[PDB]
């Protein structure tokens, strides 16, 4: 067949169009990812068939699924479909503009050669009554207050249409463009940040100037004006718009001022506040829902000066000597701006630009050219070296820190990074039994291959040994051999003697302990563990217990103060299937019997919902710190983030609020997978949210699509993975889109974006040079001191009491009960499986 | 004149006129940690046998007076890792008094011999011109 | 420059256990010392130190890269170390070079001989001006 | 679409279920593949539906197909099929158990959804009458035999459950269960290794305790025993337990005696012999169908002491200071052990647990903790430092080593690999036509690019010259480079000189010749290629001649003392469509005519039924002493191992037995692909059995899919590649499964596990330096004085005549016929295609 790539990826495509068209024949509401499928499938069909030109198909396009055929959300998350196939005269691209452009679509057609019978409109469901809207407050922005103004007659004396930028200095215009270029000096266009005002040949138009800021330094252009704005350099300019050419004639009449903040000043512009959010993403008061959840994150401060904005692309605002600095030192430049971007993490929900440089946040604030802008500070030059990244319109979050993870096969890792994780953390050495059940790697031989296995990944990696030891011998050898952690498992043995001398490893060597206790109570309850700890910072893994841990207690331990708790996801929140399917995963991984007494018994001592209600109230109270995977032995690698918002989203519908919007919510459950394991590990210094000096591992949202699938994971300063169309394609965004690893992915790239954990003790004898690490390699640290208070946002210790018999749970007197929902967000919407 | 000096001796520097006086001895008298034939570091005596091989150091020197800008003090100085580990009084917990784990000569420890004599910090020239190389060698 | 290519023996430098023993104690310094060697043109082998009536740490300066491990009277040449080290050897294939305990202070020189118990040994300086059994060290 | 990996995937398995769809509707009976594929696809669309839950899946699945519906084999083969899809509360999994649980299936409900016209039952065939069958040998094993014993009453005055395993040391149990501590002292329940006791709250329960074996030292638990089991310990322990307040209750009367080996003891326990086999594997005298063949091999010797089998999982045996020793020197802990594997090997076929060190096979015994246990030696301790990869219930073998190899595509790597195969030998450049053509790499040049191209590969490799040539000049420049043999090929002139010529750089460079002789006869027929070896040790490729050599008589060689002789694959057995296909093959790859004289006349005398006939019997004669591919130049990489088998399989139903068991048939067979090919390239020392000095490439089998589909390949110690399920998934297990690279293929790690062979004199010049590799190198050796006696279980010398018309074959005076096979084994019930 002689398949080229883009043939093999357009049959996966087909294959998708197809699974759609099977649905669709069922009378299935169709979702956003297969509304997509089917119309570029039947897209390329027409192309193939021979008879339809680019045009047709265009308009044939809108006209296959209706508002019947899909779901609620889907005429807003679907604003078109692209694909390019090839016609008679070779490839073309296809767009089709809002297809859910009619009530009925026409299954017929939408259907058309799969030979699938055609369901008729009364075999569908009927229409219910938006993810990620913007919530505007009413009313309208000001731009660029506090500016001397002048509105000038402008002649567009050329044969051939001029179209200038709202950033572009006047007085540098085409020679054509006549009108007082005196008055023009030091000017620019009073128009929404990057747009332009187009003049067609012999056209007249009356245009708003208003000063530029900062410096005061015009560079560029056409060289006139090069200079700071002053009576001195004006003189020079006029001496050159005259020896050059450039049409000048002097406006004597001129109406001048400034822009006020007041109202009918004729000098200034105003821009309508919905639109301001459409354009540049929404500024200080606006909600933003988080994906298809109940949530609404408002913006709490913007850095931004309205009418500066920091947008690239023709005629806007990142330009050589606009917005894009020339002449500032050259070592100051950022390597990489994203601009506008709304950033949720714990310590704050902002509107801000983030600048990157050597990998790092460099700064977060107002960023461009100090020349030509008030309020950019030394450190956010957009500079001619400067790549940007464009968050207007979308969501930035720290990478997020899975903590709990099996190395069971290398999958799990791509998994990870596509769903928003760039940190991992646990133990193991590929499908073997003992990984299968622990977070292990147990041989320091282990250690070193895991580290060499992983090194050209582009994530953060820590690896953690087998904790299960009466003696300390074999410990400081895993740890010394690079060990970040040690793992206490109950399949390995976890005993008071095991865990004290495991603990006592831990105060020596400033590693994290992490721990899957007794299940079996074999030799102590709850209690006897807990002494065993001895008032020693540990963290517990699974803390509500359906994955392990003293039976049916376990729980208790989220209110211990030396106690650091996480919840694996799975468990997340209580839904409808929840029961059922833990309990057979629980006799699958144990091997029992559901006809033998004892297994039965030991098996509902194990997954029990009076607890699991509990384990979703203890995270909305901030009594779970952490959420992470336990990765294919109970959990989800792909799901840590998704399971966190809807255990938020579900909590929201239930119980109180918490602090008109729900940023308190929002930051206390970010802080689960993202700061929060980063301090329990001891490397919250390099990673785990989004601060000035830590790397800059970033994801970005769309708020439609935020806490189920993102656009884009930037790994150290670098795109490492994201959607990606049609390679082939004339643009990145024809089907099929799915997520692939990119350039920071291939070759050294991943290793030079990324950082090994360590022991302190593994460093010190330079593990990364024994190993032949290229992967930046760090010690972990400041982790046997911590209490349940150093937990961001997620410090409560109330006193939990639980019922031997009923199960049933107390928290500071409180009866813990919580219903079952029958629905979450964040999945039928977005998962084709 | 066997294990150097103790607390309340004093030490003239060189042939100047400074006296160092012994602020502190780790050393219970009696068990200090001297190697030789017939000495103090040989298997299963002041040499431990049977503790953890992790935790050996790497050197130990023995009975040094160390002159500090924290302290002149007479202890036995463990090295590990290329780091100072531990100071204080070194041996083997089995048959000794007073030596904590971090300090335990093991089979595989080295031994640097410091009885009589003093140990102080590398110095540190921070005026340095890089005019040829050899001010490097006669600078270490 | 006298006509030697290869150099077997142990140390780490002027230390007071290399001056008295063909030793490189710690793991490290095996490590280190085949690294300082490396560029220079002779073939090298570095041995541990065989002292201990324990294999513990024994099989880690072997694992290291020691190709021999030495006895040295020193670190304790006891009819126990004796077994203990020879024990490691059948399991490395490594040979065992020995320095009898002058002082016949364990077992004169029958006593270390039938601790060997029929296995391979290198006797040091079987003379024993350099070390041995006193007077009769010869007999090996 | 956004698409996530995951989705991806299932959008395979979906793929997979709709032809097992199409199949079934066509009203054929589905293998084990397709009925897994089936029903995972319908539980994903029930669950799209919306409609179920996953109780109702759970039931549902268990209806789909039936007994009907389905080869002989699937029911055994078929334990069940697990999928995880998106339902209206978020991602969850459906086990389900037993899926053909009736006679009938419900076809309607098993095509629902795919609009395929639902086949009535009488479409398809009639019902016929279990592949890795455990033929156990009736009786009862008694545990634990010649140990000092005692019954003591114990009681559970906790108010929560408590269990203790096998190996707990019972005087650490939980302080609330009460009981004579003094008499528990050293003992530790008498059950089966790895189950448990279960005491409700409030539950008396009477239990038979043994005594610890080994040095009887306890370590862990609670620290109540700490030290060897001594009068003067047991003081000690006496004074914890009142100190601490450990329920303690005098028990004067306990009756006390020992495990005897006689008939009702009361204080004895046994264990059905049945029941030993499935929860352990097989033991000595039990016997294993090999997958779906007609071989049995008997489990000739075990190294278990009945009741101390390691075991590792929630209250088993591997815990610490049970079978997890505690205390021993820390360098000596095995890093990995598989536990409890049938070995199949040339040497013997035996029971045992298997250590691994440094990468290397440790030892093969008796493994555990010698504190606890009798009859563990110093080399197999599982310590805290130890993984563990279960092998009970499983065989290992060897990693096949496949010695005709054309580099053409390195996706033929991945298919080695994955069915088995750890070790290549051949030549090539990639897909041109000399490679096509002959196992050969020309230039330095290239073997510089080969090695450096694979060394990141997770397989050891060697790389042939071209042979060639008369005058010696440029085969000391090719081996130099770095072959490790010379290929003689027809297609570059297999002459006498060239033969010569070649065998005397042999003779220097201590390399083997492998050879394709001159099928034309052009300068000689087999007699005069005989007589150019001159005595000297060659290896002849494809030895029946079908793949080449002198028409129609080299499989005279097979009688040379000084010829080491393989088979390539395709041959074998000789089947049903074997001739017709040869033919094709033949006319294709040497560009012939169906319709000339001359052309059919050449393709006669190559492919001929008399000669593969004798071949399938010179190869169970062990006349034949090696299997290999012949990777897409008229072999097939994947089917090295299943071709073995399947002409075994044939033998073994045609011929009489070789030596109550097929083990010596089995051992003769295995060694084919293992043992000779090392031995005949020169690199036995390091690899091609599971012996121990060797290096640990090791692949886990199950026996019902013994030399089809392997579940594991071990690399160097360390998994390479292995079956692998949904990487989002809460288990491993569910599908789609297939075989992946793991985390020895990743990175650095496949060149840490593995060997580039070159010869000696490429090696002398350290061309590993020169080269820039990471694999290890290691020089081949021992070649030039081999004869066929030096070849494991087959070392046959058959007098051989070839009538040149008839070409009917005589070995010893017998005429050599056999009979045209119409089916093989592992084929149809294995394989989607
Ligand atoms: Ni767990
Ligand atoms: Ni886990
Ligand atoms: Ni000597
Ligand atoms: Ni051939
Ligand atoms: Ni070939």
């Amino acid at each position: 067949m002689k398949l080229s790539p883009r043939e093999i990826e357009k049959l996966g495509l087909h294959n998708a169009g197809y699974l759609a068209q099977k649905r669709l024949a069922r009378g299935l509401r169709l979702n956003y990812t297969e509304a997509v499928a089917l119309i570029a499938t039947q897209i390329m069909e027409f192309v193939r068939d021979g008879d339809k030109t680019v045009a047709q198909l265009m308009s044939i396009g809108r006209e296959l699924l209706g508002r019947r055929q899909v779901l609620p959300a889907v005429p807003k998350l679907v604003e078109s479909v692209q694909v390019e196939a090839t016609f008679p005269d070779g490839t073309e691209l296809v767009t089709i503009h809002d297809p859910i452009a009619c009530e009925n679509g026409n299954l017929e057609l939408a259907l058309l050669g799969s030979f699938l019978p055609v369901p008729s409109l009364d075999k569908f469901t009927a229409n219910d009554e938006i993810p990620g809207e913007i919530i505007v407050v009413g009313g309208n922005l000001v731009l660029n207050d506090g500016r001397k103004a002048v509105i000038l007659k402008v002649v567009n004396n050329g044969d051939r249409p001029v179209q200038v930028g709202s950033h572009y200095h006047f007085i540098e215009l085409n020679p054509y463009l006549t009108f007082d270029r005196r008055k023009a000096y030091g000017m620019r266009l009073n128009i929404a940040a990057g747009n332009a005002s187009r003049f067609e040949p012999g056209e007249c138009k009356e245009v708003l100037l208003v000063s530029i800021g900062g410096n005061k330094v015009i560079r560029g252009g056409n060289a006139i004006a090069d200079g700071p704005v002053n009576a001195s350099n004006c003189i020079a300019a006029m001496q050159a718009v005259i020896t050059r050419g450039f049409g000048h004639v002097e406006e004597a009449n001129a109406a001048e001022g400034q822009t006020g903040e007041d109202a009918s000043c004729p000098f200034t512009t105003v821009i309508s506040r919905e639109e301001y959010a459409n354009k540049y993403g929404p500024t200080t008061g606006d909600k933003i829902r988080l994906g298809d959840t109940a949530l609404f994150a408002e913006i709490e401060k913007d850095f931004a000066i309205y009418g500066d904005e920091c947008t690239f692309g023709g005629g806007k605002v990142i330009r050589d000597g606009m917005g894009q600095s020339c002449g500032h030192p050259p070592a100051l430049s950022l390597d990489t701006v994203i601009t506008n971007a709304v950033i949720i993490d714990y310590s704050g929900i902002i509107k801000a630009d983030i600048g990157i440089k050597d990998g790092l946040i460099h700064s977060i604030g107002k960023s461009g050219n100090p020349d030509v802008m008030d309020g950019v500070f030394q450190n956010m030059t957009t500079g001619v070296n400067t790549e940007v990244i464009a968050g207007e319109g979308l969501i930035v979050t720290a990478g997020a820190i899975d903590c709990h993870v099996h190395y069971i096969c290398p999958q799990l890792v791509y998994e990870a990074v596509t769903s928003g994780i760039t940190t991992l953390v646990g133990g193991g050495t590929g499908p073997t039994a003992g990984t299968r059940a622990t977070t292990c790697t147990p041989a320091p031989i282990q250690m070193k291959l895991m580290l060499q296995s992983t090194d050209d990944l582009p994530l953060n990696f820590g690896f953690t040994g087998k904790g299960n030891c009466a003696k300390p011998d074999e410990l400081h050898e895993i740890i010394k051999a690079g060990a970040m952690g040690l793992k206490l498992h109950e399949d390995w043995g976890t005993t008071p003697a095991a865990i004290d001398s495991c603990l006592t490893i831990a105060e020596q060597y400033d590693i994290q302990v992490n721990i899957h206790t007794d299940t079996l109570n074999e030799s102590g309850f709850v209690e006897h563990t807990i002494a065993a700890f001895k008032g020693r910072t540990i963290h517990t893994y699974h803390s509500e217990g359906a994955g392990g841990g003293h039976a049916p207690d376990i729980i208790k331990v989220c209110g211990e103060k030396n106690v650091l708790p996480s919840s694996t996801n799975p468990t997340r929140p209580l839904t409808s299937n929840t029961i059922d399917e833990h309990v057979d995963m629980l006799m699958v991984c144990h091997h029992l019997d559901a006809n033998i007494a004892e297994d039965v018994a030991f098996s509902a001592s194990r997954i029990r919902e009076a607890t699991i209600a509990a384990e979703d109230i203890l995270h909305d109270m901030g009594a779970i710190s952490i959420i992470s995977s336990d990765s294919q032995a109970m959990g989800r690698i792909g799901e840590v983030i998704s399971r966190t918002w809807q255990t938020a989203d579900k909590m929201k519908s239930a119980r109180g609020p918490l602090q008109a919007n729900d940023n308190f919510r929002i930051k206390r459950y970010v802080a689960k997978y993202t700061i929060n394991p980063a301090i329990a590990n001891g490397f919250s210094q390099y990673v785990g949210s989004v601060e000035v000096g830590k790397l800059a591992d970033l994801v970005m949202w769309k708020p439609s699509f935020f806490g189920a699938k993102p656009e884009m994971v930037i790994k150290g300063g670098e795109v490492a993975y994201a959607n990606m169309g049609d390679p082939n394609a004339s643009i990145p965004t024809p089907e099929p889109v799915k997520m692939r690893p990119m350039y920071g992915a291939l070759g050294k790239a991943g290793g030079a974006l990324s950082i090994a954990f360590v022991s302190k003790a593994a460093l010190d004898q330079r593990v990364k040079v024994l190993y032949g690490l290229n992967k930046r390699v760090e010690a972990v640290s400041n982790v046997r001191k911590l209490t349940k208070l150093d937990m961001k946002l997620n410090d409560a210790l109330p006193a939990i009491t639980v019922d031997p018999d009923s199960y049933t749970v107390t928290a500071d007197g409180v009866v813990l009960t919580c219903f079952v929902a029958t629905t979450v967000p964040l999945s039928r919407n977005y998962f084709i499986f | 004149n066997k294990y150097g000096p103790t607390t309340g001796d004093k030490i003239r520097l060189g042939d100047t006129a400074l006296f160092a006086e012994i602020e502190k001895d780790f050393a219970i008298y009696g068990d200090e940690c001297t190697f030789g034939g017939g000495k103090v570091i040989r298997d299963g005596m002041g040499q431990s046998c049977g503790h953890p091989p992790a935790l050996s150091l790497d050197t130990v020197i023995t009975n040094a007076v160390i002159i500090d800008y924290s302290g002149i003090i007479k202890a036995d100085i463990g090295i590990k890792d290329g780091l100072i580990h531990s100071i204080g009084k070194s041996g083997n917990p089995d048959v000794m008094d007073g030596v904590f784990q971090n300090m335990t000569t093991g089979v595989n420890t080295e031994v640097i011999a410091g009885e009589g004599l003093i140990v102080t910090a590398g110095a540190i020239d921070c005026h340095v011109h890089y005019i040829c190389p050899q001010l490097v060698y006669e600078a270490v | 420059t006298s006509g030697i290519t290869t150099l077997v023996g142990g140390g780490t430098g002027p230390t007071a256990g290399t001056r008295a023993t063909t030793c490189t104690p710690a793991p490290i310094q095996m490590k280190l010392m085949l690294q300082s060697t490396d560029d220079l043109p002779l073939n090298f082998g570095f041995t541990g130190k065989g002292n201990c009536a324990k294999p513990d740490e024994l099989h880690e300066i072997i694992k290291a890269g020691a190709m021999g491990l030495k006895l040295h009277e020193d670190w304790g040449t006891t009819p126990a170390a004796i077994d203990s080290c020879l024990t490691i050897a059948e399991q490395y294939d490594i040979q065992v070079n020995i320095h009898t305990d002058t002082l016949n202070e364990s077992g004169f020189v029958e006593h270390t001989i039938a601790a060997f118990k029929g296995r391979t040994i290198h006797t040091y300086h079987s003379e024993g001006a350099g070390g041995g059994h006193a007077p009769d060290i010869i007999k090996v």
